[PDB]
């Protein structure tokens, strides 16, 4: 089983989608999958690498506009961001 | 019809070289990029970096600070209150 | 310094692609840019733009089902009997 | 270890590569490391899932208009076809 972790900035981002009305549900299912190593995900999350200096990062789309960034390691599965494009890429 | 972009000059030109080797224009990127966000309703993966934020979060995380652990997906989903 | 990208192309396209942006906060001329400069960094495209052709296609249906699928023992073999 | 297949289309574009004077090398290299399960690609590679239905099919770049399309399972290690975006795509 993969230990889980999640960053300050998650949290924040978590809060601020709650506070836009933002369906959580489709948010926790996707984390729901990636707890229980169910992978490969879904194709409709267009799940990748995440493209930076930094190996094991990875990114899926709760939406084509909801973005979930995590780091997926043998051992550890890291919640990072979650947002728009704007809010992570912008 | 027509797309209409102002865009730096230089931007334009090494565009311009990189898509001459491949035998394209750059109003042939635009036609088929065009197209693939229509027909997707998305955009195409990794179009920008990360963002100064997004950086930031990941060398505290990588640093090992403001990184928190959950021991199920029931302990998470509270602790985020959601 | 500053040049203008000017590309014919369908007006029903243009708009539907129009509205997906505009649903993200971006315009044409953002993706435009975005992605040119995508290019210019990279020297590269960005992925996954076009559908595999018809003979790409043809070639993973034949494959798929068996047909002109040859074996090879390891690297050396491969190579071998590729002529290269 | 996988098993190592080709398919007829590959076979052509190999030899077109060739009389086109590309650099095989290249080539022959990422092809080793694919039979050598030296998985995930290093970076240069580009390396990502096809854009198709057809699952298991993947995309790595030889050079950044030097495309090697292949299927890659637990079992299987087929080369598909490799050319030009606009041999492949276009």
């Amino acid at each position: 089983q993969r230990d889980i972790e999640y960053s300050g900035q998650f949290s924040k981002d978590v809060k601020l989608a709650q506070k836009r009305h933002k369906d959580m549900n489709k948010l926790k299912y996707l984390m729901t999958l990636l707890i229980n190593n169910t992978l490969p995900l879904p194709a409709v999350y267009k799940d990748h690498p995440l493209q930076s200096s930094w190996k094991g990062y990875r990114d899926a789309h709760v939406e084509p506009d909801w973005i979930l960034i995590y780091k997926l390691t043998d051992k550890l599965l890291r919640f990072e961001r979650t947002g728009t494009h704007a809010a992570l890429f912008g | 019809a027509f797309v209409r972009a102002r865009i730096d000059e230089d931007l334009k030109n090494q565009a311009a070289d990189v898509l001459a080797g491949m035998g394209l224009t750059i109003s042939d990127l635009v036609r088929i990029t065009l197209t693939k966000v229509a027909r997707e309703k998305a955009l195409p993966f990794d179009l920008r970096e990360p963002n100064q934020l997004t950086i930031q979060s990941i060398k505290n995380s990588e640093a090992g600070v403001d990184v928190h652990k959950a021991k199920d997906a029931d302990d998470l989903f509270d602790k985020l209150g959601i």
